């Protein structure tokens, strides 16, 4: 599968993987630059504790990094 | 740490354009976004604009916009202000600053642009305008 | 358009009492203020960010607070070589504006006026 991961935000082939991976999460600098984005792929969608968000999709590309809308 | 390491003395006639660079050297940028600061003679510190390479987005200040461009080759670590339609009172030691805020750190990165503040400052720039 | 900081120009301060600068704006205490002192013919330098920290290996004596329409620089004990122009700065997300104040020149006066 390709997927984006971070922190190059650059579309990797992965050969041995077949999902693709968002990770976000709030830091102390979450209200003025966002949550945190772990972009990255897997053999299968990974594990996250609590307070963090993980969204798994099985498409080349499909976890475009994902900037705030600035209103 | 890192230092930002600006190129020499510019002496422009009016109309004309000039482009100051700024390499960052002991170190990379990347992650970190760069600003232009500028200071006229005698004056206050003025945010020209700057830019976050690893979004590949600049932001400029308005009184600026539609005569200046942030550039960052970011091969070699140098980013470039190019200010077009020179007058008199652009006469001013422009800075280069870094964001202390990086973009990403550790696997992931931020997702939002807010500059925060600036820690590491180039030597500065003279720039002169006049006939 | 812009959101505007205001800062006196100077402030006089005797030997060992202490500077205050005031940076004012519309609500500003909803806005992160930074501090940046300057010398003659030197870069700035950053003495105060987000409001009221003090970057690593700035002296004790400086502290920020944020609150209301004004932020302030306070200057305890203040020193001959604390004599410099002191920046306030914000970035105003809703203009996509890096802010100066327009700078505060601390004199530190050579003699007290009264014992
Ligand atoms: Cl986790
Ligand atoms: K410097």
């Amino acid at each position: 599968i390709r997927c984006f991961i971070t922190p190059d935000i650059t579309s990797k082939d992965c050969p041995n993987g077949h999902v693709c991976y968002t990770k976000t999460w709030c830091d102390a600098f979450c209200s003025i630059r966002g949550k945190r984005v772990d972009l990255g792929c897997a053999a299968t969608c990974p594990t996250v504790k609590t307070g963090v968000d993980i969204q798994c999709c099985s498409t080349d590309n499909c976890n475009p990094f994902p900037t705030r809308k600035r209103p | 740490q890192v230092q930002l390491v600006q190129s020499g003395a510019e002496v422009k006639k009016p109309g004309s354009s000039v482009k100051v660079s700024c390499k960052a050297s002991g170190g990379t940028f990347s992650s970190y976004a760069i600003s232009w600061v500028r200071q006229a003679p005698g004056q206050g510190l003025e945010w020209m604009g700057g830019i976050i390479p690893i979004f590949g987005t600049a932001n400029y200040a308005q009184k600026f916009q539609g005569r200046v461009t942030i550039t960052a080759d970011e091969s070699t670590s140098t980013a470039y202000m190019e200010l077009r339609s020179l007058r008199s009172d652009d006469t001013a030691v422009y800075y280069c600053a870094r964001d202390n805020l990086g973009y990403c750190s550790g696997g992931s990165c931020y997702s939002d642009y807010y500059y925060y503040y600036m820690d590491v400052w180039g030597q500065g720039t003279l720039v002169t305008v006049s006939s | 358009s812009s959101y505007e900081l205001t800062q006196p120009p100077s402030v006089s301060v005797a030997p060992g009492r202490t500077a205050t600068i005031t940076c004012e704006g519309d609500n500003i205490g909803q806005q992160i203020v930074h501090w940046y002192q300057q010398k003659p013919g030197q870069a700035p330098v950053a003495v105060i960010s987000s409001d009221s920290d003090r970057p690593s290996g700035i002296p004790e004596r400086f502290s920020g607070s944020n609150s209301g329409n004004t932020a302030t620089l306070t200057i305890s004990r203040v020193e001959a070589g604390d004599e410099a122009d002191y920046y306030c700065q914000v970035w105003d997300s809703g203009s996509d504006h890096v802010v100066f104040g327009g700078g505060t020149k601390v004199t530190v006066l050579e003699n007290l006026y009264f014992q």
